[PDB]
């Protein structure tokens, strides 16, 4: 079972507190079994259909804790990249959405300051990260990371962003000890979170994951083909070599199925049952947290 | 910008075309926790060396029946330039490159044969550089190993030549380094056989003899200071 | 450990009794012979070589830049680097923290001897190389920073900059230097072996001590940072309030003499 | 150094032909039968008949590796060791454990050079009841060339402390105990840990001054 | 980018910006770990939750060690930002307390891996001084749950950015920290923190009493 | 029966008819049916010429796996008290050699060897679970057979298929060609190494160069031309 | 062209191959069975440590995700119990992707899997079955399946799918599906279409690789 | 990492083969193996094969920030990261990395320090935007010849390479496709080609060092066994203009200046030959790329 608490960690958890030591865009805590996944989604600022290159990706770090003093292990890195990959191919975040514009922040000599809004020279896009840490992994964790990510993403708001009059003629005098190009223009753009407009997102492309196993039972080897849904213990992670990972979305659209047929027999009959289980689980989670 | 030389034989330091820089050295700068040590000044290149060991390592893989393992660590601190080094240098190719060069070269100069199941660590801490630094580091090593009682065949002596077309200028500073092609060379003993020749810049092949020949003389000149320094020190500690 | 089992008990007995005699044989108020050598880099603002009696050596070097201070909340950066340790072992970075906090602005050290007009501060880049360690470095580093920061010469301002002088970068006199006066803390280390509180442990003492207390002297008084430390892992014990109050009392008495002898060479 | 083909054949030289060009720093002087370059200073060099004070670096399944301050470590092994509980008893098989119980890493002990091998390595032995662990004292240390080189240099001094002084520069200074008191012993205390409670004030101060 | 982890666009830069407490304890709530504790502290000032997990006794064979050792990772919160060095200092501080409280002699060839997760700290209104009672409360609970030997329960107060840790009913001190407190706070703080330690002592004992 | 086989195919005899197993036939450890696993030519023997047929696949390799009654050249890459440790072909698992593996050697008749001597030996024990052992003394023949310690010579690395094919067919004409052009000494290992030595430097080298050249091209007509051209080259 | 394969090209390594699929070009080596590292000693099992290194720039996190995908497929292909306590390092260097590396991995992956099979055939390490893998896309313009797509066709994809199947009893009976990685949007009627087509298109590829190994092996091994 | 264990007899044999004036390959001491250059179907893919030694280089460019010290130059970064397809003594990126550094450093010393690739002109916008050119050198087979082969792989790779035609307006760079407009080739200032002399002692070090005799066996273009077995090395790099671009000498057998310069002179003939070979091979591949480009010329006569 899956239990989430949202906005217990995000900057924007309250309306009467905006504190500058916080910047967490969207956030979720999700507990399943004993395995607990804490998701924080965080921005940055980079000055710049159905085609894959118009959808953007989160650039996550997924950190897993299994008693390893490090945090740069081969198990966690493969997770993080595969996770970037899933988000690309599921097509959630169109690049128009991070493509924001800036208004004007003009200080007055009237002892007031006016930060002027456009309707929300140069251009900018944001980037999105996710710092996901995992405490006491007991089985396949991938689907937990994906479930929490979505509740977070649908809680993401983005700061507003502003620039001064004659931004294109503001100076940089930061570089020194050249050799030319030690005085130039630059653009400089602060972000202000006194207003934050909420993330524009493609709902249809939200998925929620599950995990499967295919395994055989033999009566003389505890001296046909059997389907397990989801994996929770060490024993299941170790020896259920034939497994299917599905991300199913809750209209009968699927954004990834990955079958790894590590040795045992798979008839497609098992595959055909799992694609239905996964959408019905998707429909359960959906209605359960109204997100 | 600036003169590098004139027909009147001057520089902006004021050296002559076969004149050396200020060579100052003194030995035993850590005689309470390092087996040999020496301080090397050439110009403002301020180099301290310590030799720690011969000692057995406490890891079996570093033990070697046939000769000692030699480790040369070149540490370059953040105040060797005029400004604060923003970068990490103790994990850079430029420095590993110097390391791989000094170790392979001193590995043959030093007899490691007479120190089996040993590890030697040469620890070279730069305090300032003002260029001509690649030949200066060799020289500091040479005085450290002879002080530590680590046997050797010869003194390797490092010296730099900057060629200002046909005009070879013995010893170098920051201006000379950055304004023409520099050669760096080492000779072992009073031999004409070169241990180390390192060139980073276009030096013509037709003039290749002119820069080395003056440098092999120029090297002999450095080596007699090293002996003089050392015997002035050894005489002191055999009177008492 | 690197000592004997027999050696550690002899020491424990020696030190823990009323006289508290030890391989130097000092009463608890006395300090080993240190040597201050300064000003050896013409390239730096100030520099310091300190050789101690255990053969520990720290070299401390002072470099600078002048910077706008309204985009900064740090003025003094310590970088510690210990020969034979890397740039991220636990002890190295913990030493960096301690030292940065000792030298933290408006806390036992000036943040108005480092400013030349009220918009421009000099960011002092403390860069510390430990040449050999085999005993704790922090006390010796503290002492080296003192002599350094009183040998720190800075550029003298060309002319009295205002903050509305012309609203361009401050620009220095070509040759003329200003002496930097500034009184940094002095870190003093006290050691507890039984109920006996002793100033300045040697290496040997550090290896049998229950705990020590790091405390600092700034400006004619004791002040924060205060920190306890355990100077082994394997001869460790706990201690009483009264012994902590006697170590206060001891520094208050014996610190001033030391600062005045160290100040003038 | 020389072009003579009969001299300079020994330590601190090398040659091409007979022409010998030194190899170390030091003086030329006749040691043994050969005019030879002799080091100015260097690492401690063992020899047969020396008696040295030194400590355990490693404990193995067949030997201790001993730090004498040399170019490598010296070896001390099971046919070469007296043991508390008898004279050789309390130990019926080789195990790395049984070795380790008597002598821990860092323990200090006075041991004599049994044969010097050409490796560098020196086979040591403890075999008297005076030899074995040094206990009740304080450590001191010097350069090994600013003490006299003799076969023994271990003696009583006034105030009734005994110095135990090897050839290697390591110095233990302890209160006069039975083994050093019997010249003017022990047999269960040879490598057993024991610090006497009967070390007193004036005893300790004598050792700090000494 | 990097070879060990994905770091996205690298010319990209962060966003620029615009007893008085209740400790309620929990343990034994997540599994893949020998024992775990949870400490949430609420105060006027700030609310905080700290997770700890302790892994091992682990064997570290291929070498014999005189006795065991303790290794402390602090992990930067997901809503608190600190310098790596401060985390090192505090790790070093806590190790030296734990060195004194955990008994280490029943366990040869031991390394213990302690993780301190400083997850949530939130202000409704240094900073690192304030969370030291909470770190010490958490970790002790965890060593107790796992079955790691301890001299006394370790626990501390914070009076005026000054942290004093005691064992044995306020009688002995196992550590002292003062950072940016006022000169001569000594009596007020020790009196005030004793109260705090005796108060959280019994709370930890009562958490351990539900199991 | 002498036909090309692939992995993932049916066996071309019945499993019902008794067969002894040889290289490259695996028996499933659940299914208890035998199947090929290598890509090569499969041979099956016919009863009345054997007692029971032995079946095997000839497959090229370049990496040697220990089998018993095989003859192998190794280099001694470690000195240990009771045994020496051999590497037959580089980068691979230890192969051990008893002290007493040599003719007329006992514990009062111990050898003195060193790293970097070449040995020539029989595999006399082979496991995958434990280490393979070589003896340089043939226990079956009871005479070592000129097994022993090689010295001098030059080791040519070869192909495994080439090496077995030269050893197990004496109609292979490479050494017939070479015997005209010099007199030489030959030792053939099955670990993908073959040793050769003549009396003179020129003569050894020509053998080294030729077997190598021949081995690459690995063609039957090539072999004649290569010898004749190379053995002229070394005397030109 | 379509596909080309060669084996034996590299000479210093236990086995090797060059797989080219149009623009996409992967050269492979299997090294081993060789002496295990202690961290990669497994008791009854051969160890696999796979490395995928891209042509452009330097290997990152992406190639570990690929390593996992490759490792999945390869663990029942190579007879694990054939060598206990030995390691095999399979090093797959991409000489041209000829596409965009982060975005599409469809051709890259399929090619590696095939070059790994061949290299292992040359190596002599036991192989239970024949494996090949084919790349399958769906383009948005017709909103339909295009088998074995080019670089251009990949750009205009809405979705992309690789399948790998284990080939027994004449290399023509599908035993099992060792991979089916279907990324982008699909619904079920497409997916069983991708199996069906997939089957026949794999079996052709198996024929072509089968043929290649015979022809190249046969002048080497002679009687 | 795990290294190749050769015998004592091998060590003796290869020296004696040099002493009696032959080689294993049937070469001469001064004979360099024929390098064949196989240009790709893309710009900057070069397969470089010298006998069994097989190396590849693929070139990539990207938009990148200049560095703080000199923002008026671009970036050349050389990855000569090596994976086991030649042995097992090279594994897992860096794991020892001595050879990585040396090959990488010499190739930088050749192309960036001296010039052999224009760097001034890599600034699209000074102090903002530049090209970063990355050479990723990957060996697939090795039979010695390491530096020599790598260098040729860097320069042929760079010469065949081409980069997006760019138009700037302000600081906005319109990047143009390589079918849209024709991509622009890099600037080349010189042609460094290396020749690595591997030096073998017939004596021992002690007799060598205060002797003055020259009887040292000078060979180039070592085999794998030779690479391991060499007592010393001189890596010297020249361009086809009689100038020495870089020299790396640092350990191994010492040598008189005359003998070093001898080496240089021999290499000077051998590098015109490789340079020539490279020129005419480039041309004939270029002719096939030029076959309708010749038709569609816009440089025509009046």
């Amino acid at each position: 079972d899956v239990a989430i608490e949202n906005n217990t960690l995000s900057r924007y958890a309250d309306a009467g507190n905006i504190d500058t030591k916080n910047n967490i865009l969207g956030s979720n805590v999700l507990k399943s079994g004993k395995t607990i996944v804490i998701t924080s989604i965080t921005g940055g600022i980079i000055e710049e259909e159905d085609i894959i290159a118009n959808y953007a990706s989160v650039y996550p770090v997924v950190e897993v804790e299994r008693g390893r003093v490090g945090a740069c292990t081969d198990e966690e890195m493969t997770i993080s990249q595969k996770l970037h990959d899933s988000i690309l191919h599921s097509r959630i975040l169109p690049k128009k959405a991070l493509k924001v514009k800036a208004g004007v922040r003009s200080a007055n000599e009237d002892g007031t300051f006016s930060v002027l809004y456009p309707d929300e020279k140069r251009k900018w896009s944001y980037v999105l990260y996710a710092k996901i840490v995992v405490l006491s992994r007991t089985g396949p964790v991938f689907d937990l990371c994906w479930n929490s990510l979505m509740y977070a993403l649908q809680s993401v708001k983005l700061p507003r962003a502003f620039i001064d009059e004659r931004a294109s003629d503001l100076r940089m005098t930061i570089r020194t000890r050249g050799r030319s190009a030690t005085i130039r223009e630059t653009y400089e753009i602060i972000c202000d979170q006194t207003k934050s407009v909420p993330l524009m997102i493609n709902a249809k492309n939200i998925a929620f994951a599950s995990n499967y196993g295919i395994v055989e039972l033999d009566p003389e080897c505890q001296l046909n083909t059997v389907l397990i849904a989801d994996l929770d213990t060490e024993a299941e992670e170790t020896s259920i070599h034939s497994t299917i990972s599905i991300l199913a979305a809750p209209s009968g659209n699927y954004k990834q199925l990955t079958l790894m047929g590590g040795g045992a027999k798979i008839t497609p009959e098992m595959i055909k049952r799992s694609l239905l289980l996964s959408r019905v689980r998707a429909d359960d989670l959906s209605t359960r947290f109204n997100i | 910008r600036l003169e590098i030389y004139s027909p009147e034989g001057l520089r902006l330091d004021g050296r002559r075309w076969n004149e050396l820089r200020r060579f100052e050295s003194s030995i035993n700068t850590h005689p309470h926790a390092a087996d040999g040590s020496s301080y090397m000044e050439q110009g403002n290149n301020k180099i301290i060396t310590l030799v720690k060991g011969p000692k057995e390592p406490r890891l079996k893989s570093q033990m070697d029946t046939s000769k000692a393992l030699l480790n040369v660590s070149v540490n370059i601190t953040k105040f060797s330039k005029f400004e604060r080094s923003k970068s990490s240098h103790k994990n850079e190719r430029r420095v590993l490159e110097i390391q791989t060069s000094l170790v392979r070269m001193f590995e043959k100069n030093v007899m490691l044969n007479i120190y089996p199941r040993t590890v030697i660590d040469i620890e070279i801490h730069v305090l300032e550089q003002d260029g001509g630094i690649m030949g200066s580091l060799i020289n500091g090593i040479t005085l450290a190993l002879i002080d530590a009682g680590i046997s050797m065949f010869d003194y390797i002596s490092g010296i730099s030549v900057g060629l200002y077309d046909t005009t070879p200028l013995l010893d170098t500073n920051s201006l000379e380094e950055n304004a023409m092609s520099t050669v760096t060379l080492g000779v072992v003993g009073k031999s004409e056989k070169l241990s180390l020749l390192l060139v980073e810049d276009k030096i013509p092949l037709d003039r290749l003899e002119n820069v080395l020949a003056i440098g092999i003389a120029g090297a002999h000149r450095v080596r007699d200071l090293m002996d003089e320094e050392l015997r002035k020190h050894a005489q002191k500690r055999v009177s008492n | 450990m690197s000592l004997s089992v027999a050696e550690k008990s002899y020491l424990y007995d020696s030190l823990a009794s009323t006289p508290s005699i030890r391989p130097d044989g000092r009463l608890p108020h006395q300090f080993r012979p240190i040597e201050i050598f300064t000003d050896f880099l013409p390239s730096s603002n100030g520099s310091s070589r300190i050789i101690a009696s255990d053969g520990s050596e720290c070299i401390v070097s002072i470099k600078s830049k002048v910077v706008d201070h309204h985009v900064e909340n740090e003025l003094l950066q310590v970088d510690v680097d210990i020969a034979g340790q890397r740039d991220d072992a636990l002890v190295v970075e913990t030493i960096t923290s301690l030292l940065n906090k000792v030298l933290k602005s408006g806390s036992g050290v000036d943040s108005s001897k480092l400013q030349l007009t009220k918009k421009y501060s000099f960011k002092i880049f403390v860069d510390v190389l430990v040449i050999s360690s085999h005993s704790h470095p922090i006390s010796l580093i503290s002492f080296a920073i003192y002599s350094a920061l009183n040998s720190t010469y800075l550029p003298k301002l060309i002319s009295a900059f205002d903050d509305l002088e012309v609203e361009e970068l401050p620009t220095f006199h070509d040759y003329d230097m200003v002496k930097l006066d500034i009184n940094p803390p002095l870190v003093f280390i006290l050691a507890v072996v039984g109920n006996n509180m002793l100033l300045d442990p040697a290496a040997n003492e550090s290896e049998v001590a229950n705990n020590g207390l790091i405390i600092s002297w700034s400006n004619g008084k004791i002040t924060s940072p205060i920190r306890s430390v355990a100077l082994n892992d394997s001869n460790v014990k706990s201690f009483k309030p009264h012994l902590l109050k006697q170590g206060l009392a001891m520094v208050e008495k014996y610190a001033p003499d030391v600062v005045r002898s160290l100040e003038n060479l | 150094v020389t072009d003579d083909p009969i001299w300079m054949r020994g330590h601190g030289t090398y040659f091409l032909d007979n022409m010998t060009y030194s190899s170390v720093a030091g003086t030329v002087s006749r040691v043994n039968r050969l005019l030879s370059v002799i080091p100015l200073k260097g690492r401690y060099a063992p020899e047969t008949g020396d008696h040295v004070v030194g400590r355990i670096a490693e404990v193995g399944n067949k030997r201790w590796k001993v730090d004498i301050g040399g170019k490598q470590h010296a070896v001390l092994m099971l046919g070469s060791v007296n043991l508390p509980g008898g004279i050789l008893r309390r130990k019926s098989e080789s195990d790395e454990l049984q070795m380790r119980s008597f002598l821990k890493e860092g323990d200090l002990l006075n041991a004599e050079v049994q044969s010097l091998f050409q490796d560098g390595s020196a086979s040591l032995h403890t075999r008297s009841l005076k030899y074995g662990k040094l206990r009740n004292g304080m450590f001191c240390q010097v350069p090994s060339s600013l003490i006299v080189r003799a076969k023994n240099h271990t003696h009583n001094l006034p105030g009734n402390i005994t110095v135990v002084l090897g050839v290697n520069g390591y110095i233990w200074l302890r209160k006069t105990s039975q083994m050093d008191l019997a010249r003017d012993e022990s047999s269960w205390q040879i490598y057993s840990d024991e610090n006497d409670p009967s070390i007193s004030n004036n005893i300790r101060q004598a050792i700090c001054r000494y | 980018q990097d070879r060990r982890r994905l770091l996205g666009p690298a010319a990209a830069k962060p966003m620029a910006f615009s007893s008085e407490q209740e400790l309620s304890l929990h343990t034994g709530f997540i599994e893949n770990c020998n024992g775990s504790a949870l400490v949430e502290a609420r105060s006027l000032g700030h609310q905080t939750s700290l997770i700890s997990a302790v892994y091992g006794p682990r064997s570290i064979r291929g070498s014999f060690t005189s006795q065991g050792t303790i290794s402390i990772q602090l992990k930067n919160g997901l809503l608190e930002k600190y310098n790596t060095n401060e985390l090192k200092e505090v790790s070093s501080f806590l190790m030296g307390i734990f060195n004194s409280v955990v008994n280490l002699s029943r366990y040869p060839k031991s390394g213990i891996d302690i993780f301190v997760y400083l997850t949530y700290d939130k202000d409704l209104t240094s900073q690192i001084s304030s969370l030291i009672p909470h770190c010490i409360t958490s970790i002790t609970l965890a060593l107790a749950d796992a079955g790691i030997e301890l001299v006394d329960m370790a626990g501390a107060g914070e009076a005026n950015g000054t942290v004093v840790s005691f064992i044995k009913n306020g009688e002995e001190i196992v550590g002292f920290w003062k950072d940016d407190g006022d000169d001569e706070d000594l009596l007020e703080c020790l009196d005030r923190c004793k109260e705090q330690y005796n108060r959280y002592r019994d709370l930890m004992i009562s958490c351990l009493m539900n199991q | 029966m002498s036909t090309f086989i692939f992995p993932g195919d049916s066996f071309p005899v019945d499993p019902t008819t008794p067969v002894k197993l040889g290289p490259g036939i695996y028996c499933d450890p659940n299914t208890q049916e035998i199947r090929p696993v290598n890509t090569g030519v499969l041979h099956v023997s016919a009863k009345g010429k054997s007692g029971v047929q032995t079946a095997y696949i000839d497959y090229s390799s370049k990496r040697y796996i220990p089998s018993v009654n095989d003859f192998v050249i190794g280099v001694i890459i470690g000195t240990f008290s009771d045994s020496y440790k051999v590497s037959l072909q580089n980068f691979s698992s230890s192969v051990s050699l008893s002290y007493m593996a040599f003719p007329n050697a006992s514990k009062k008749n111990r050898p003195t060897l060193q790293v970097g001597d070449l040995v020539y030996a029989r595999v006399c024990t082979a496991e995958k679970e434990l280490e393979a052992e070589i003896e340089c003394f043939d226990s079956t023949t009871g005479r070592d057979a000129g097994f022993g310690i090689l010295e001098d010579g030059m080791i040519i690395d070869v192909n495994l298929n080439f090496a077995r094919q030269l050893l197990f067919n004496n109609d292979f004409p490479l050494l017939k060609v070479l015997a005209a052009h010099t007199k030489f000494e030959v030792a053939i290992g099955l670990n993908g190494k073959i040793w050769v030595k003549c009396e003179e430097l020129s003569n050894t080298l020509a053998c080294y160069r030729t077997i190598m050249e021949c081995c690459q091209k690995n063609d039957t007509a090539a072999f004649k031309d290569i010898a004749k051209r190379q053995f002229k080259e070394i005397l030109t | 062209m379509s596909v080309q394969a060669e084996i034996g090209i590299l000479d210093h390594v236990d086995g090797s191959s060059e797989f080219v699929s149009q623009d996409t070009k992967v050269i492979c080596s299997v090294t081993g069975p060789i002496e295990p590292k202690a961290r990669q000693e497994l008791p009854t099992q051969l160890a696999l440590e796979i490395i995928v290194r891209p042509a452009k720039g330097v290997a990152t996190t992406r190639e570990k995700v690929l390593e996992d995908k490759l490792r999945a497929v390869l663990t029942p292909l190579i007879t694990r119990h054939c060598y206990p306590r030995q390691l095999c390092q399979i090093t797959c260097q991409i000489l041209e992707s000829g596409e965009d590396e982060a975005e599409f991995s469809l051709r890259e992956l399929s090619c590696c899997i095939n070059a790994a099979f061949l290299a292992l055939v040359d190596a002599g390490i036991a192989l239970n079955s024949m494996c090949a893998s084919i790349p399958i896309a769906i383009i948005k313009d017709t909103s339909d399946i295009i088998v074995d797509p080019t670089a251009e066709q990949l750009k205009i994809s809405l979705s992309v799918h690789t399948l790998a199947l284990e080939f027994v009893n004449g290399g023509k009976v599908v035993k099992n599906v060792l991979l089916l990685d279907s990324n982008g949007d699909f619904n079920e009627d497409q997916l069983f279409s991708l199996l069906e087509l997939g089957e026949q298109k794999c079996q052709e590829l198996v024929t072509n690789i089968r043929r290649i190994i015979q022809d190249n092996i046969s002048p080497r091994l002679v009687v | 990492a795990k290294d190749i264990e050769i015998s004592a007899s091998e060590s003796k044999f290869i020296l004696e083969a040099l002493r009696q004036n032959y080689r294993l390959d049937g070469r001469s001491f001064d004979q360099f193996r024929d390098v064949e250059i196989t240009f790709g179907k893309e710009f900057g893919d070069v397969s470089v094969k010298m006998g069994n030694t097989k190396v590849h280089c693929r070139i990539s460019c990207q938009i990148a920030q200049p560095y703080e010290d000199r923002p008026f130059e671009g970036l050349f970064v050389i990855s000569t990261e090596i994976s086991p397809m030649a042995g097992s003594q090279f594994e897992n990126g860096n794991i020892t990395g001595e050879d990585e550094v040396l090959c990488s450093r010499i190739i930088e010393k050749s192309v960036r320090r001296s010039g052999a690739l224009d760097v001034e002109g890599l600034c699209i916008v000074a102090g903002s935007k530049c090209w970063a050119v990355r050479a990723d050198v990957h060996f697939l087979d090795c039979d010695g010849g390491f530096i020599d082969a790598s260098c040729i792989a860097v320069m042929a790779g760079l010469m065949h390479f081409k980069k997006p035609d760019i138009t700037v307006h302000g600081e906005q760079i319109i990047v143009h496709p390589v079918n849209e407009r024709e991509p622009v080739p890099l600037g080349i200032l010189h042609i460094p080609i290396c020749v690595t002399f591997s030096f073998f002692n017939p004596q021992d070090t002690e007799e060598n060092i205060k002797g003055e005799t020259n009887s040292e066996i000078s060979i180039i273009d070592a085999t794998l066994k030779e690479e391991l077995l060499r007592d010393g090395v001189l890596t010297v790099t020249l361009n086809k203009n009689r100038e020495v671009v870089q020299v790396s000498k640092a350990g191994g057998l010492p040598m008189d200046a005359l003998t070093l310069m001898k080496c240089c002179h021999e290499a000077y003939s051998i590098i015109e030959k490789i340079t020539d070979q490279i020129l005419q091979l480039l041309k004939e591949d270029s002719e096939k790329r030029n076959k309708y480009a010749a038709m569609l010329t816009s440089e025509n006569a009046r």
